[PDB]
């Protein structure tokens, strides 16, 4: 390619990066976290520790 | 698919035989990874000079 400053839009460079996810039977690993929010005492609440 | 590695070290007087006692050991190191290993050998280290 011949990128330059001047190319119009179609032309300019862009940069692509594409993810796939695959689910092997082995262990999972990558995953997103959970917003632990805080913690109560002396309060009859229920709880996901 | 779960390599599991449990150690315990203790100090020792006497000489030769595994001692007359009880000690468990605590866990280690986890692996959450899956491979089909039957066969293990040991190394060791030499001085070459
Ligand atoms: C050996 O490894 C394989 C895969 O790494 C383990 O899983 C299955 O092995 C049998 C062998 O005929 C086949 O069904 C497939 O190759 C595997 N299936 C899947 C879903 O992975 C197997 O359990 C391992 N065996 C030992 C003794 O560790
Ligand atoms: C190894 O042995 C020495 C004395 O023999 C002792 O002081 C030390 O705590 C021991 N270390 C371990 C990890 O058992």
């Amino acid at each position: 390619y011949g990128f330059q400053p001047t190319y119009g839009v179609g032309y300019q460079p862009y940069r692509v990066v594409v993810l796939s996810f695959e689910l092997l039977h082995a262990p999972a690993t990558v995953c997103g976290p959970k917003k632990s929010t805080n913690l109560v005492k002396n309060k009859c609440v229920n709880f996901n520790f | 698919g779960y390599f599991k590695i449990y150690s315990k070290h203790t100090p020792i007087n006497l000489v030769r035989d595994l001692p007359q006692g009880f000690s468990a050991l605590e866990p280690l190191v986890d692996l959450p990874i899956g491979i089909n290993i039957t066969r293990f050998q040991t190394l060791l280290a030499l001085h070459r000079s």
